[PDB]
């Protein structure tokens, strides 16, 4: 598949995070129990509720489609559907709204992506909503300064950035320490106080933050000097247009 | 003849029924099962007996928690069932050998209702049938009991509800698939004001026979509309076609190639390769290393991408076993494609636009609700001329159990109505079928 | 001893109330009357402000050339000159309508399935009382998740909040009584017992949104408005995503599932959303009125309470604007309400039948309503014809043809404890005034009454409904003056006799026994009293945010 | 030189515009703002006085960990805080509705042709004068026929009258001018040529119910007071029977064969009557802004002024409180007139037009649509990237698309003098600004977004229409911020470039040219600023019959 | 031609389009009947009246037969003609739109 048109590394950057045989740099460790807690819908150690009977004990219809579609494993368990939100700054976050909901959906299964201007998120049952949720937390989705991970009270993505190069949280989930040089996880993602917090290593550097964006601006690599991309979208608007009059 | 354009048909197990029929052998204007379905649900009627009942021994009509203390009656209508729906049919019907069917379910408990065709070919519309149905069986049961002229209302009351000071029939104890005609968005709309859950019960979550009758409705619909006409009759055959119907197998094969480990994406990529396999898209341009994909046939392509989006539905939905992300397939499945190819995505932007505000409105504070709650005629998924709809229908025949509002909740006096008419629960067989039988005759 | 109307008539004319002849003409027109004479002033103030002519009472006719009338606001010591009691010049008769067009009812047993099914958490009395005191912030119009929200003024929209109600004791105990509807409290105590075990274990909003937003909006806003602030509040309490799948399963539970309008929409023709006069039944009129929780003991009292309501509401502001305008209907609806003479007739009714029948205890049938319609029809013509005073003062045939049908139609079912034989007294009055005086009402006022008598008892499809479940919106009942306020009185009725504690819905009844509303529901004529004396302070007023 | 929005940022904070750091969480929350801290203290007294919690800072987040930034109202020097301009607060927006809710265009063309031929009287202008003496008596509610009427305080319903325009200047100049709206004084000459060309020898009436009512009833109350008092004064002043036949002839032609409404009634699942927000095309409310007749040599000034008007009442006052509530959507709209943003990006573009082609002189077609619409898109959204504060300003994607499409969509139409191909521009602009930054706006904003390219041209039943037709009922666009009031400014785009004197309806541009409007018309934004600083007085207070 | 579209009294200045249609109402006739028909020689009848100032119109029963209500009658027809007419004169996308508002009004703002 070839995913998105364009000859910028922004275009590029898009393409990769699509593309499920591109492997993410992965560029921090994360436990599992920390995985869990960062999400806040259940304790460590706790089982996951259930919001209907496992489908080996239900009588589904006779249907060649379910017999086709491989259920998801917590889908087989009748795990809730819960979920992970990010917010991305527009000062260079690694991945942008309209990017993640594309990736999430050409990389997993059973997602319920959608997207916003300051936050993006993704629904699906919980075993495997953990599963995904470490993956996009360890990896270059995730840069813990310019990105937050925020269940509510998103404000940011497009506010200026602190004197540490963080951005804005109501809330302040996530706290830099000066003398680490390292952010700091202090709060789940709607908010609520950990006991311990969770080490999210040290913010990416300016120079790989340009590398590793997605986002287009006059200060990187500006969409309007990307012109395969924009000559794509014009072609889209212009096809669509003559469509809704004659074919 | 007016187009040419062939199709093989398919049943909802994958095997081959019907090789090369004639594309417009499906249409709505000449297919005699379509007319069959649309003529089935414009004069079926539900009605709960023993809700009748109930309402009137508590006095508890007119609306929710609604109640009129002293108007009490206790009237054994379900004990009497067998007689009291003999003399309703005596009423409804217009001659004895005619289409009237009148039928107890439940013990006594419901009644199926089928008023004769002969009372539509000489009405407007379609609320004949509630309104000849509600009074027939008040009328039979004031007759039963010898219920007095005193109290003869409450009666009335408890089968019809508050209307006439309500416009709809609020506390009503029977009901249609179909809605009040002031309840349309537009004129043409009726076939659209159809709950998706109450097509998924009536096809007891058989997911293609969801999107068919889905389909069926929809497109049909679009007819009725003026939409299907001239320039753009053939776009709507082949979205029937190929959305619907499962035509060439092509949904079924997504699916099938799809299920065990598929995405989105990979459906998208399978389905692209797929349209230039069959000669219906090729590279018109190469840019710097990225493929710009052109058509001679936009309907064609439209059609093998309204395919996709089905399966791409189904494998997405199907996996999670949770129907919510229907909303966010139709948006990215869009999306996706148009920057995989540089063709416009499915209804030209229209199943984007719709899935945008559907996303909107089943995950925010404004309105909407889950996806079993929209319908064709809903503000929120009017947008898309029948390619949307159809994708939620499937979506909530795969829930597992995930919705509050479910067809359980919404439409459990529909499923167990409507689901007894085997053309309304098995519509693709029926439509297959007649297809097959009028193909020399187009 | 003298008929409970005679005070009234007494204050009005120079003449006792029998007296057939007076003198006209040397009155000095509308210089008689000082609030004609503050009209002209104001007239002439207004035109020369404006540049354009206004009120002048030199154009057409000159008013006044008999006496213009006080009249006594029922059950009061008020006497008023009749331009105090229209709706444009009463705040309390504006604040009642607003007070009724900005509630809603919502339930939250919906709700509450949701967060423990789907989100897998825990509803108390605890988190139902933290949930109530966000909906409190956030309902006027004030934010709880998102930063850099702008919000309502909170002294603009004061009259704005959120109460709950249930029927288990032991809950409504151990939620904060700020926020809650006590029913113990309110109703005497076998109605307690009765509304306890309609409502159970459900538990139930009464949400009043700001006067001065359904002043700028409509009555179609009260639900949605409701609805939002239900949402915020939820996600806040309950720490949901600000906005995952669940939310809708809230948004269509607060705005469809388990809602209560105060009315339904209204037809094209005469289109208008929920909220609005014309969609509130004539059963939920009733139970808006209070008159039944304080008054229990005196069913004529309740039921006239309810004519008052019903008759201001429907045929003041309804009628004769929403669906008219100009100088409109008030002497229409003061007809009901004014001068003791509504209460007299119906009174001697109630007395009539506990003497014949008892309450409650005439069989059920046309022979019930021939005796007491008839014989109530002919007690109050009867007054017009000895009090010539009494025939000047209800000088149109509607207003007659109204009060006697009224007093006719509630005795009847004070005899059958039934509304819809009480219906049908209304009807037959109509006939035999007709005959009687070779004249009724205005040139349209019996279209409702000559299909009437046919479709008390009707089955038929938009024919056929209990009057409890009519309303404004009934076919027959659509277009015409004197009607409406009195379906709702004869339709509490039956249930005043009864003493039940609702006539249709015990929601509403909860609903409004709040005394955070503006308006006093237990006691409608003295509040139209109040705001005839320009002594009634409403809600909704922009005076904070303009100058001084 | 500078941007138009420099000095405005500069106001906000501290740092220079292109500085992209700050300090935030040290500010004391809502303790920084003066309007916060009145709102605290205001909630304290609610409560207080009620006895129920209401405004309180704690519940739920913490406002005011940024900047709680001033807004500069554009074309003003005025600087207030955002909930100033919520329209709960704001007395001038509330009278902007209700100046357009409660009028409507009434013909006299039928009714004068039934007084000559089914009457058999003459109509000259000066009876048409008399005839408006006596309709300026009765329209605010007084009477002209009756005995013993009550009425309307002539104080409370000032603002309620009648006044006339014809296109014939000699006819006009025969009629009283106290009741004439002059097309000559108020419009400049081409305009007027245009306009009066348009009416020719018609006679209209432009009928302002009082704004009490309006508030107390809803928008479809007004074509129906109207009619009343029309009946009314054509009996008193042409000498019928006080109803006879012909009578039904002047309601059913004021009611329905030559109204005007400002707003069409909506379906059922968001059912209103007439004259509600949702029913006004966006030609319409381009005709109703007066910017056109005042600022024509400058036709961005009117085209803004008109996106003003929209944005408050289709998003405030519409989508934020009649199909939603709460907070609602204040700085959704505030985004479109405030801090001189969409003008600094809209003059970019008629700078880049007149430049290029000429204004109205490109081809219409979609080459100019690439062109215009991408390279303004191209400009707004490079402010954005290069001044930091200008991104924090307009914190919110739905307002930054909203701004930069309007700019697009506008500049596509200056230069090519259609709506069309500028509605084009709009969506043209939305698919790059989403590609540009990943993101575009809220979860719901690009509904109308991607249905909109394919929808410009078609053709088909509930899809073709000329943008100038569309409103808020288009189907597309019924739900969402962001686009309603900018559909406004497009509309008005081409005619303002043109010259135009009108968009849709001259009757509907007739009518707003009126001094007796309480809301001045002209200077929107300067109207907004003015009940923003709580200095506007609005029309349908009740102090005159309330405590004082 | 006078871009009077839409409602009483609406008019949008710059609009104009200066079209032949009851000098060609035969060929649009015939065009708009090819797409209101289903088959050849169905029910469908197109009449012209006063010169092709007028039609007459009735929209085949099998459409009738597979519809909820009545609304196809003026729906197809309007859309046939509107067709029929851009057809006839090769209206510009640009500008059909217009043709749109002459035939079936200010629908569906209304
Ligand atoms: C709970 C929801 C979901 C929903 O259905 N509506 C919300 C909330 C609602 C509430 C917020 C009031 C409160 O805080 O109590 C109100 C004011 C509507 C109401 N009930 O009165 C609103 N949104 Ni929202 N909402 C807005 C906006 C937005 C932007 C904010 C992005 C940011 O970075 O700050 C995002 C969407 C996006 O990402 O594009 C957004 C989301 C959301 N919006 C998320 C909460 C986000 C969060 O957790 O912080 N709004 C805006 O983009 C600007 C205008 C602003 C609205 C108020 C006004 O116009 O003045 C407000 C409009
Ligand atoms: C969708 C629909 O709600 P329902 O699904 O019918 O509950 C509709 N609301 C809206 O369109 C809300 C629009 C204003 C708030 C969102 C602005 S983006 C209405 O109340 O009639
Ligand atoms: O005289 S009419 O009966 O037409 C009207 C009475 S207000
Ligand atoms: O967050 S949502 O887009 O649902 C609402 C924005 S106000
Ligand atoms: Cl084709
Ligand atoms: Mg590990
Ligand atoms: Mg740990
Ligand atoms: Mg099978
Ligand atoms: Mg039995
Ligand atoms: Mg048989
Ligand atoms: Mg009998
Ligand atoms: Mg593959
Ligand atoms: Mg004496
Ligand atoms: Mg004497
Ligand atoms: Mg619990
Ligand atoms: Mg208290
Ligand atoms: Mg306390
Ligand atoms: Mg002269
Ligand atoms: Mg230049
Ligand atoms: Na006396
Ligand atoms: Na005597
Ligand atoms: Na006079
Ligand atoms: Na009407
Ligand atoms: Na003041
Ligand atoms: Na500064
Ligand atoms: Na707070
Ligand atoms: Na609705
Ligand atoms: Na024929
Ligand atoms: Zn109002």
């Amino acid at each position: 598949a070839q995913y998105y048109p364009g000859t910028t590394k922004v275009a590029q950057n898009r393409r990769n995070f699509c593309n499920p045989e591109y492997e993410l740099e992965k560029l921090r460790e994360i436990s599992d129990e920390d995985v869990v807690k960062i999400l806040g819908h259940r304790a460590p150690g706790e089982e996951y509720p259930s919001v209907h009977p496992p489908l080996e004990e239900m009588d589904e219809p006779e249907d060649a489609i379910r017999e086709m579609v491989e259920p998801i494993d917590g889908a087989k368990a009748g795990d809730r559907v819960r979920y992970i939100q990010f917010t991305d700054s527009m000062y260079f976050a690694p991945a942008q709204p309209y990017v993640r909901s594309r990736a999430y959906l050409c990389r997993y299964r059973g997602a319920d992506a959608g997207t916003l201007s300051g936050r993006q998120i993704i629904e699906t049952r919980e075993r495997d909503l953990e599963k995904i949720s470490k993956e996009l937390l360890e990896t270059e989705f995730f840069d813990p300064a310019r990105s937050g991970v925020r269940g509510k009270s998103v404000h940011g993505h497009s506010l200026r950035l602190d004197e540490d190069g963080m951005m804005f949280d109501m809330l302040r989930r996530q706290i830099y320490n000066k003398d680490t040089g390292r952010v700091e996880m202090v709060k789940n993602q709607i908010g609520d106080e950990l006991d311990e917090p969770v080490d999210l290593g040290e913010p990416l550097d300016e120079e790989t933050l340009m590398e590793k964006t997605t986002i287009y601006r006059v200060d990187g690599e500006a969409y309007r000097d990307d012109v395969e991309a924009v000559e794509i979208m014009q072609r889209i608007h212009v096809l669509r247009s003559q469509g809704g009059f004659n074919l | 003849a007016k187009f040419e354009d062939k199709v093989d048909l398919y049943d909802d197990r994958g095997n081959l029924v019907e090789e090369q029929v004639p594309l417009e052998a499906l249409s709505p204007l000449r297919n005699p099962a379509i007319k069959s379905i649309v003529q089935g649900i414009k004069r079926t009627v539900a009605v709960n007996l023993e809700g009748i009942e109930n309402a009137l021994k508590t006095a508890k009509v007119g609306g929710p928690a609604c109640k009129i203390m002293g108007r009490e009656l206790d009237l054994d209508i379900v004990g009497n069932a067998e007689s009291i729906a003999a003399a309703a049919k005596e009423m409804i019907q217009v001659t004895e050998d005619d289409d009237t069917n009148v039928e107890l379910l439940g013990g006594g408990k419901r009644a199926l209702v089928q008023v004769p065709s002969a009372r539509f070919d000489v009405a407007a519309e379609y609320s004949a049938a509630p309104l000849v149905t509600a009074t027939a069986f008040v009328q039979a049961i004031i007759n039963e009991f010898d219920v007095s002229m005193y109290d003869a209302n409450m009666v009335k009351a408890a089968v019809l509800g508050r209307y006439p000071q309500s416009v709809e029939y609020m506390g009503a104890n029977i009901a249609t698939m179909l809605d009040i005609p002031q309840k349309l968005e537009g004129p043409g709309y009726a076939l659209r004001n159809i709950m998706v859950n109450h097509v998924v019960a009536a096809t007891l979550k058989n997911t293609l026979q969801a999107a068919a009758l889905s389909t069926i409705l929809e497109q049909t619909a679009m007819f009725e509309m003026g939409d299907a006409v001239g320039a753009f009759e053939r776009m709507h055959l082949l979205g029937l076609a190929y959305q619907g119907m499962n035509a060439d197998n092509l949904v079924f094969d997504l699916v099938k190639a799809n299920g065990k480990e598929g995405t989105v994406g990979s459906v998208i990529a399978d389905l692209v390769e797929r349209a230039l396999e069959d000669g219906v898209i090729k590279v018109e341009k190469e840019l710097t290393d990225y493929k710009v994909y052109g058509t001679d046939d936009l309907a064609m392509w439209n059609a093998y991408a309204a395919a996709g989006l089905m399966a791409a539905t189904m494998v997405n939905q199907g996996a999670a076993r949770a129907a919510q992300g229907v909303s966010s397939t139709l948006l990215y499945y869009n999306d996706l494609i148009e920057f995989e190819t540089g063709l416009p995505s499915v209804d030209f932007g229209k199943v984007e636009g719709t899935a945008v505000g559907f996303s909107f409105f089943s995950h925010s504070i404004y309105g909407g609700g889950g996806p079993g709650i929209f319908n064709g005629n809903h503000i929120v998924t009017r947008h898309s001329k029948g390619f949307a709809i159809p994708c939620v229908a499937a979506a909530m025949a795969l829930d597992a159990g995930t919705q509050m509002f479910s067809p359980e909740a919404t439409s459990g006096l529909i499923k167990e109505v409507f689901s007894q008419v085997d053309e309304f629960r098995e519509p693709l067989k029926y439509v297959v079928e007649a297809a097959a039988e009028i193909k020399n005759e187009i | 001893a003298d008929k409970l109307f005679i005070n009234a008539l007494k204050k009005k004319f120079e003449e006792s109330p029998e007296e057939k002849k007076t003198t006209f003409y040397t009155l000095g027109g509308w210089k008689q009357s000082e609030r004609k004479t503050e009209f002209v002033n104001a007239g002439k103030e207004v035109a020369a402000k404006r540049g354009i002519p206004q009120y002048n009472p030199d154009i057409g006719t000159p008013l006044g050339q008999r006496v213009l009338m006080p009249y006594q606001v029922s059950t009061t010591d008020t006497y008023v000159e009749g331009d105090d009691l229209h709706f444009v010049n009463n705040a309390a008769m504006q604040q009642m309508w607003d007070d009724i067009r900005r509630t809603v009812i919502v339930g939250l047993n919906h709700a509450h399935a949701v967060i423990e099914k789907r989100l897998g958490k825990e509803v108390t009395p605890e988190t139902i009382t933290h949930y109530l005191e966000t909906v409190n912030h956030a309902m006027p119009g004030a934010a709880v998740v998102q930063e850099h929200m702008v919000e309502t003024h909170p002294a603009l929209v004061a009259d704005s909040y959120v109460k709950v109600f249930t029927g288990n004791d032991e809950i409504a105990d151990e939620i904060d009584p700020a926020f809650v509807i006590d029913i113990n409290k309110q109703f005497p105590e076998d109605q307690a017992e009765t509304l306890k075990a309609e409502v159970g274990d459900g538990i139930w909003q009464v949400v009043r949104i700001p006067t001065i937003v359904s002043r700028t909006c409509d009555g179609a806003t009260t639900s949605r408005w409701s609805a939002m602030q239900i949402g915020m509040s939820m996600i806040s309490a309950y720490k949901q995503a600000a906005g995952e799948a669940a939310t809708g399963d809230f948004a269509y539970a607060a705005k469809h599932a388990e809602v209560i309008h105060m009315g339904t929409y209204l037809p094209v023709r005469r289109a208008r959303g929920e909220n609005e006069p014309g969609g509130v039944p004539f059963g939920y009129l009733a139970d808006i009125c209070q008159s039944s929780r304080v008054n229990y003991e005196d069913p004529v009292r309740v039921s006239l309470d309810v004519v008052a309501t019903g008759a201001m509401l429907y045929d003041q502001i309804w009628l004769g604007s929403y669906m008219s305008g100009g100088v409109g209907f008030t002497q229409y609806a003061t007809a009901a309400y004014t001068d003791n003479i509504l209460d007299d007739f119906t009174y001697f009714g109630k007395e009539y039948v506990e003497d014949k029948y008892g309450l409650c205890e005439a069989p059920n049938n046309m022979d019930t309503v021939l005796d007491v319609a008839t014989e109530v029809t002919f007690y109050g013509l009867e007054q017009y014809e000895e009090y010539p005073a009494l025939l000047e003062d209800q000088f149109g045939g509607s207003q007659r043809a109204a009060v006697v049908a009224a007093a006719a139609g509630c005795s009847t079912a004070f005899a059958t404890g039934n509304a819809q034989t009480g219906l049908s007294g209304w009807y037959l009055s109509m006939y035999l005034h007709k005959e009687q005086h070779s004249r009724l009402g205005f040139y349209g006022y019996d279209l409702q009454d000559q299909c009437g008598a046919s479709n008390v008892f009707s089955i038929r499809g938009d024919e056929g409904l209990p009057l409890e479940l009519r309303g404004p919106n009934y076919p027959n009942y659509a277009m015409n003056v004197g009607h409406q306020g009195e379906y709702a009185g004869i339709s509490q009725a039956p249930h005043a006799a009864r003493g039940d504690a609702f006539v249709f819905n015990p929601l509403v009844k909860i609903a409004f026994a709040d005394d955070n509303l503006v308006f006093d529901f237990t006691n409608v004529r003295g509040e139209f009293a109040k705001g005839a004396l320009r002594e009634f302070e409403p809600a909704g007023e922009r005076a904070l945010i303009t100058p001084a």
